[PDB]
């Protein structure tokens, strides 16, 4: 199995801050990562594919890139409403495999 | 049924050597072959070359003294600059699509042994008598 | 310790470049060049590991419907009318009539000078004919005669594009990729043995592939190399999008003899309204699909670029137009209003592609040759399952900005590899040795 | 556009056979989408248990369930479910239904708690 | 006790369709396709017992000659002349001059512009015609124009019916049956095995089998089914008849250049008197023949039931009169002189048949094609041995009143299976096993 | 390497058999003979007659139970009239070619009588058992 694993697993933040979140594979996946954003009751919502684009209905302070085991999901002006769970996950093969997730808190 | 055994190791797969080797020789075309006879020309070229495919295996089965059974014991010392292996290593361990790479480049120093081999066993039986 | 032992029946390969048999309605030419039976066919034996590699950009197979079709469309049509004579002088004007707008000068109605079975007679007749396939002088002329005689195509050869299946000879086997979604190309973990692939259907188009099989789970979107504009993309859809086509007017056809034993068959007045040929192709279906596809295309792009569809621009009718042939006519299809899109990269009932026909086809590229197909009579439907697209880049620098994309043509090979790619010939390689503690 | 959404048991006994159903609306089941199973047990991480494609089966399982799970499709009710056999305690999760297209899963449930106990 | 033993070797056989290779002029096409020799053929190996089974209705040798002949006869002829130009509007009027009154009518004499080595210049030539291949225009033109453009046999091709012999290939046998009398079906309890079989006349007729074997006791009345009357009755005589033909009229032939090596061979004025072909056939000879054949036939009729012979009504020259080819010329003969008598089941010096010719042959049915055999000089004699017949059935509802019998027409297939009823060929299976009292 | 060997005595290239056996059955051109086929034709027949007459070889030896190896003692007694001539004579001091031809109008007395010697021993061994 190809292993996904997060770093922070916690990340502390203000609004308007800048952050970012690093994904990471056991196995080289080239670029199929996608990104999550994970709320307290509710299924996640689908941020980023590819490593680096962005999907419909996610706004522009959502970007992101990287390739092989290495990825970064950057949030820039970081809103109160993005204080979630974020989570990456690798579908370069079977299973389709998630990381931990890394829980971005407001301070 | 035919290839299966493609992926076995190569003990394993000794056991269907007959499997592989009986499929070798395996109305309306009946007319459209003799008119337009280029289809024909291509179908007599590939029957043809099967057929001469199998003769030529067994001729060097002939040569070899292996002639008749599926496997057959040559004398021929092995040289382990060949294959500085051991049996539990290939036999055991191995496939022959493996194998068949790993000494790719002594099929020509063998086959010429093996040759001798032979011509080395019919003298030494007329010699005999 | 061990010494060589010889064993005959071993199941190892090496690739192989062979001529398959090919494997199967009284007037298809398939149906009649390929009588070998195939229906019974659980013959497929799955490989254990074996992880082998393939290249569908390199496959023979491809390369040999290539020559064998070409080869069995000329053989077909050889012995046929040999049209030599009708390339005459013809006095023409246009059919104005029931027509509709679109239609206008797009019917020419021509009289000539035609031979009779005697060697001292002449006829009158005259033949209606699409402005494609006539050229003004400075008075009209066909317009193959610049180059070549053509042929009239017999009326009892049928084309329909029946499936064949193509079989290994003795001492080879096809190894078949059973990896979904493999690209094409590299070691596939998954294959089986057959002696016989699955049918195809010999489906001669440009831009739009019809008729061929869909993906397993999603639409793969496959290239040489993808990084180069001088390469075609082929795209396998997972669903099909629904294409119908039609001819309306309801043609009637004449038959002269223009020689002893030798028919040639004319065009005569259409019934009812003269109107456009026409494919409708459904709206919805046809934005998802291509929604499908760009999702798929954006592995291969920059974060968030912008990726279009374009018009088709091009110097001929087999470059710029969606060729088909489907109730024995020859259509030449618009899809401008197709490929006209942009997908923003944040997005949240038919299409009418207008359609011409011809006559003289010249089928594949060459200088001369040409079939004429004689008129159908009555009227055309054609229902298609549109399968796949081949498309081209534009290549450009890159400042964001992703290429527009192009439907387009090419030779037939790139038609049948999207078919062939699952599948690789070897030649069996059953002699070889071991050391073995034995001697004799 | 598309809407999501199971139903099911909140709770099975161990030992029984969990099905749970998504049912498919603003969409046809039919389509060329990987309708997918994937549960989230409490206090962790989210694991993928399968799909089913709409148009043509040809699944995808987690191995280690391959014994115990069927994922199949209904589409007289335009419905994807997932039968899970012999249940146990560490099967106690949010089962959600996703659809899943390319690269990403477009389309989510609510999920449906279930909780392994006699 | 008994473990199986394999056997090779073993001298038995199945039922084959194969085919066979043709053994024997300059000229002669038969000379010229096979050379393989024959003569010495003491090869002939009595099968004790054995009882094979024969039918000769479903005999596949009859298929291939079939097949061959037609084959060589076009391939032979296809390299000549092919006289489409020939096909021009005739000015003609009746040859009327040294005559007798049953040829009024009979020749005509047509002038017309033919074509010159130069493409650019004609000449005024003429030729003498049949009418039977010249019809009138509402002037005059080939009746082959209709569907054909036609050739020319090459002068130098020769088609007397030279015998050959069939030969089987190796791992088949011919089982050729001896069984005098043998009706064509069934057990045949003496057979023996050939590898060639005897020389046989591929001679073409109708009605009457010319040249061919007797029956070596009696006269053999053989059919598929004799109840049913839509077969037809071979009848193998066991004297021959002798039928003399002639073509009166001495004539000449022209050589007219029509193209750059382009010859064409027309009728040039006749020397001497000009009269009708005609057949004798001794009228003894005759009787005697038929009374044998009814008092055979009568083994399948009711008792002093009343039978007759009639004229072949039908509707074309190949299915009413007697054709056969002799000194190179058509012929078309009235045989109602023939086939003409009651029998009245208690009973107690030359027939002449009238006979016309024709150039202009399309040989086997068919709608195109035809050789135009070219004119023969001087006069034609031919003496024949009637060796058999092919008669029907009426099939009426029965009030005694049997049937009144007709010689008629039928391709070549009937011609031939008259001689090849003796032959089968059998595939050779050398390999079978059988319990024996031994091991390894 | 091939037909040196044919001037040696026949005894000297009784160790060449093989040499001389081993060769029986030894792009572009592929599109070339499928149009102007009768050069196809050639082709094909060259190929099947080097079969055909290889397996009539094959056949030969198979008959007389000289099936395998390159010397086979047929047990018919030599007939000092198809050559009355001493081995010394003979094997040390004529070549092949000039043997062929000293002997060349028994060959056929001399198969017919292998064939019957190999049909009598198969006949004893079933006899046997
Ligand atoms: C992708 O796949 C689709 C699906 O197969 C395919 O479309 C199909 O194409 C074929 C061929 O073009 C169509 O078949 C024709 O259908 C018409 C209509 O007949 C209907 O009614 C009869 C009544 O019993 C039904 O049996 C029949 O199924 C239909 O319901 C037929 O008339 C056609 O036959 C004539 O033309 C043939 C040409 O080769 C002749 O061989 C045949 O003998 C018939 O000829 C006779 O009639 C002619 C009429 O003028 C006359 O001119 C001739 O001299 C002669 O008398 C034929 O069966 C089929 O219906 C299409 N399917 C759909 C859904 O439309 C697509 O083409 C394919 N796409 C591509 C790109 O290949
Ligand atoms: C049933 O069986 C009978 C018996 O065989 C058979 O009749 C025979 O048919 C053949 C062919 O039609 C007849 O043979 C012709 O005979 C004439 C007459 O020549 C006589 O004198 C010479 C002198 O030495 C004798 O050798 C000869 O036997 C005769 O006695 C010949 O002239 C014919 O040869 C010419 O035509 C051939 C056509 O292929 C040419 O190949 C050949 O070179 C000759 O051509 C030359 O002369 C032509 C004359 O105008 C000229 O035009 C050419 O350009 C060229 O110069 C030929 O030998 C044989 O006599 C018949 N037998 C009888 C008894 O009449 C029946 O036909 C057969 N029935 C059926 C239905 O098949
Ligand atoms: C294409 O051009 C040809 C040539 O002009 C058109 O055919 C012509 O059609 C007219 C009207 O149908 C024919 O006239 C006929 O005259 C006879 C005289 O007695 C009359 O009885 C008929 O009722 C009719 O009026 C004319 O003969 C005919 N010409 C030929 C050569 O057939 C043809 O219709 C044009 N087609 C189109 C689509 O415009
Ligand atoms: C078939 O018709 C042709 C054409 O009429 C006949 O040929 C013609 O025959 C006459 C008489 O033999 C030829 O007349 C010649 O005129 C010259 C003039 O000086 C004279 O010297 C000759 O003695 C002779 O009278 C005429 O030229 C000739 N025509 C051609 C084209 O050759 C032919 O005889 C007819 N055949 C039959 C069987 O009726
Ligand atoms: C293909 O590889 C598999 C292993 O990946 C081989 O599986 C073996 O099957 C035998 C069957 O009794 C087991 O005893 C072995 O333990 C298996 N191997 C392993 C590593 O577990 C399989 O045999 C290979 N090829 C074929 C053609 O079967
Ligand atoms: C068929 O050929 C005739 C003969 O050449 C053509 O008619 C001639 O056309 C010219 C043109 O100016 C006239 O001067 C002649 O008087 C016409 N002759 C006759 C007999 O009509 C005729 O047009 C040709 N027809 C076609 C349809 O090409
Ligand atoms: C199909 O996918 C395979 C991946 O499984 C691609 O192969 C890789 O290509 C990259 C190119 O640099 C190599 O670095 C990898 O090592 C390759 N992987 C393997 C397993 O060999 C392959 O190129 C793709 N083919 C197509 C036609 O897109
Ligand atoms: C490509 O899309 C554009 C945008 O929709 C099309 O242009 C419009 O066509 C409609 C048709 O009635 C017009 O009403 C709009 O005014 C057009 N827009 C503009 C800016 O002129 C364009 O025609 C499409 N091209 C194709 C080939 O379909
Ligand atoms: C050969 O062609 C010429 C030229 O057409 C034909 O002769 C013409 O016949 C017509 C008929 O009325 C006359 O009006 C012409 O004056 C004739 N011209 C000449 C130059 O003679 C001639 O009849 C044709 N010949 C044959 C045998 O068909
Ligand atoms: C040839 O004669 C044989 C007789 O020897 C016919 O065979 C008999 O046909 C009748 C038909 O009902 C059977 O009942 C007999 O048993 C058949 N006899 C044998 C020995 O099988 C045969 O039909 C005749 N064939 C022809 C062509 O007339
Ligand atoms: C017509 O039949 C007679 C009688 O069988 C044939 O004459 C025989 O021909 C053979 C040929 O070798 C001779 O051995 C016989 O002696 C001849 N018989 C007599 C009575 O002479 C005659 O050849 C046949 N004619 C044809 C054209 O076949
Ligand atoms: C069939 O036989 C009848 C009877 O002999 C033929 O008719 C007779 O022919 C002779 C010929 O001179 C006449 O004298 C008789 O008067 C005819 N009889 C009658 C009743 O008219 C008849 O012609 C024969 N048919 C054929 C085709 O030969
Ligand atoms: C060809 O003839 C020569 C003699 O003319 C042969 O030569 C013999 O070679 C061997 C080699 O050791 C010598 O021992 C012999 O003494 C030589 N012969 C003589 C007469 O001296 C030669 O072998 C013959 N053929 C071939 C193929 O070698
Ligand atoms: C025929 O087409 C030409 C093309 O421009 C047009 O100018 C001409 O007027 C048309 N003729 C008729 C009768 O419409
Ligand atoms: C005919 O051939 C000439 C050759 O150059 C070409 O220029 C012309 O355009 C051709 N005719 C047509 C209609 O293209
Ligand atoms: C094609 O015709 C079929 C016939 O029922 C219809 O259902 C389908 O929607 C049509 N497709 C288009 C694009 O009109
Ligand atoms: C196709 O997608 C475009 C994207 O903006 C949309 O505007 C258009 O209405 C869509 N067409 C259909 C048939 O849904
Ligand atoms: C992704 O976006 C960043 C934003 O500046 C850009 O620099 C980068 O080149 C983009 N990636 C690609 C592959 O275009
Ligand atoms: C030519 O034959 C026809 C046929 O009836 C006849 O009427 C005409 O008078 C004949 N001509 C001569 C010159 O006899
Ligand atoms: C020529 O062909 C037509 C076609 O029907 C036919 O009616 C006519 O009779 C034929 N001519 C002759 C001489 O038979
Ligand atoms: C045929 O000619 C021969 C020549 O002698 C003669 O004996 C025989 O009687 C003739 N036959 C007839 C029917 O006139
Ligand atoms: C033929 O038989 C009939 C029967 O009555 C007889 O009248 C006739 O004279 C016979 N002919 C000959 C030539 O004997
Ligand atoms: C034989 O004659 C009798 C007399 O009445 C008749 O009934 C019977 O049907 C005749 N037989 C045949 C087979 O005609
Ligand atoms: C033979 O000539 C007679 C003469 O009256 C005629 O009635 C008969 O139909 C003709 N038969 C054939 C086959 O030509």
């Amino acid at each position: 199995d190809i292993v996904m694993t997060q770093s922070p697993s916690s990340l502390s933040a203000s609004v308007g801050d800048t952050v970012t979140i690093t994904c990471r594979a056991s196995q080289d996946i080239t670029n199929d990562l996608a990104w999550y954003q994970q709320k307290p009751g509710k299924a996640p919502k689908a941020l980023i594919y590819y490593a680096s684009n962005l999907e419909s209905g996610v706004p522009s302070r959502f970007s992101g890139s990287g390739a092989g085991t290495d990825f970064t999901l950057t949030i820039s002006s970081l809103q109160p409403e993005d204080f979630a769970l974020y989570y990456c996950q690798q579908h370069n093969n079977y299973p389709l495999t998630f990381g931990p997730g890394t829980k971005v808190d407001i301070k | 049924g035919f290839l299966g055994a493609a992926g076995s190791t190569m003990g394993a797969a000794s056991m269907t050597l007959t499997v592989q080797a009986r499929n070798l020789l395996s109305p309306e075309c009946q007319q459209h072959l003799l008119k337009l006879t280029v289809w024909g020309i291509k179908q007599l070229q590939a029957r043809v070359l099967a057929v001469e495919r199998y003769l030529r295996d067994q001729q060097l089965l002939g040569i070899w003294g292996c002639s008749g059974k599926l496997i057959c014991c040559t004398n021929v010392p092995w040289n382990s600059s060949w294959s500085n292996r051991n049996l539990s290593e290939i036999w055991d361990n191995m496939t022959w699509l493996q194998w068949d790479k790993e000494i790719s480049n002594y099929t020509q120093i063998i086959y010429g042994l093996l040759e001798e081999s032979q011509n080395q066993q019919e003298k030494n039986e007329q010699d005999l008598l | 310790n061990l010494w060589v032992t010889v064993y005959y029946g071993v199941p190892v390969w090496k690739d192989a470049e062979t001529t398959l048999f090919c494997a199967s309605k009284k007037h298809n030419v398939w149906a009649t060049h390929c009588c070998v039976p195939t229906d019974p066919n659980p013959q497929e034996i799955h490989l254990e590991n074996v992880t082998e590699e393939f290249n569908m950009w390199k496959n023979n197979m491809v390369e040999q419907m290539h020559t064998d079709i070409i080869s069995l469309w000329d053989q077909s049509l050889k012995p046929c009318v040999k049209l030599t004579p009708l390339c005459v002088t013809l006095q023409c004007t246009n059919v104005t009539n029931n027509i509709t707008d679109d239609m206008r000068g797009e019917l020419k109605n021509c009289s000539f000078n035609m031979t009779t079975e005697l060697r001292d007679k002449k006829q009158k007749v005259y033949s209606l004919f699409y402005r494609l396939d006539v050229v003004q002088i400075n008075e009209y002329r066909l317009i193959n005669c610049n180059t070549s005689a053509i042929t009239q195509a017999c009326p009892k050869v049928s084309f329909e594009p029946i499936p064949i299946h193509y079989c290994a000879p003795a001492g080879f086997a096809i190894l078949k990729c059973k990896d979904k979604k493999f690209n094409g190309t590299g070691p596939c973990p998954s294959v089986s043995t057959v002696q016989c692939t699955h049918g195809i259907k010999p489906v001669v188009s440009t831009q739009l592939l019809l008729n061929g099989s869909l993906a397993e789970e999603e639409v793969m979107i496959r290239s040489e190399n993808i990084t180069n504009n001088a390469k075609n993309i082929l795209v396998q859809f997972n669903t099909p999008v629904q294409i119908n086509c039609t001819r309306p007017n309801n043609n009637t056809r004449k038959s002269i003899r223009i020689g002893p034993g030798q028919w040639f068959y004319a065009t005569g007045d259409i019934i009812g309204d003269i109107r456009q040929a026409h494919c409708n192709v459904s709206k919805a279906t046809w934005n998802e699909t291509l929604g499908k596809v760009v999702k798929q295309l954006r592995k291969h792009f920059g974060n968030n670029t912008i990726i279009r569809f374009a018009n088709s621009s091009g110097g001929d009718l087999e470059v710029t137009t969606h060729s088909f042939n489907c109730g024995g006519e020859f259509f030449y299809c618009n899809t401008s209003g197709l490929f006209n899109s942009t997908w923003i990269s944040n997005t949240s009932d038919s299409i009418t592609l207008p359609c011409r026909i011809k006559q003289i086809i010249n089928m594949w590229q060459r200088i001369g040759q040409a079939m004429y197909a004689p008129p159908i009579q009555g009227v055309i439907r054609c229902v298609s399952n549109i399968t796949g697209l081949i498309l081209t880049r534009d290549g450009g620098s890159t400042n964001s900005t992703t290429e527009t994309f192009r439907p387009g043509g090419g030779d037939m090979r790139d038609n049948w590899r999207s078919e062939l790619y699952k599948y690789k010939v070897v030649k069996i390689e059953p002699l070889g040795v071991a050391p073995t503690r034995c001697k004799r | 556009q598309v809407q999501l959404q199971e139903s099911g048991p909140a709770v099975v006994q161990p030992s029984e056979t969990l099905s749970l159903t998504c049912a498919v609306s603003g969409g046809s089941i039919s389509g060329g989408y990987g309708w997918t199973w994937i549960r989230q047990a409490p206090g962790k991480a989210l694991e993928w248990i399968g799909n089913i494609y709409g148009h043509s089966g040809s699944t995808n399982y987690k191995s280690s369930l391959k014994r115990r799970l069927t994922i199949s499709t209904d589409t007289s009710k335009n419905q994807f479910s997932l039968k899970l056999t012999s249940v146990t305690a560490a099967d106690t999760a949010v089962y959600y239904c996703a659809r899943w297209s390319t690269a990403d899963f477009d389309y989510w449930g609510q999920g449906v708690l279930v909780t392994v106990s006699s």
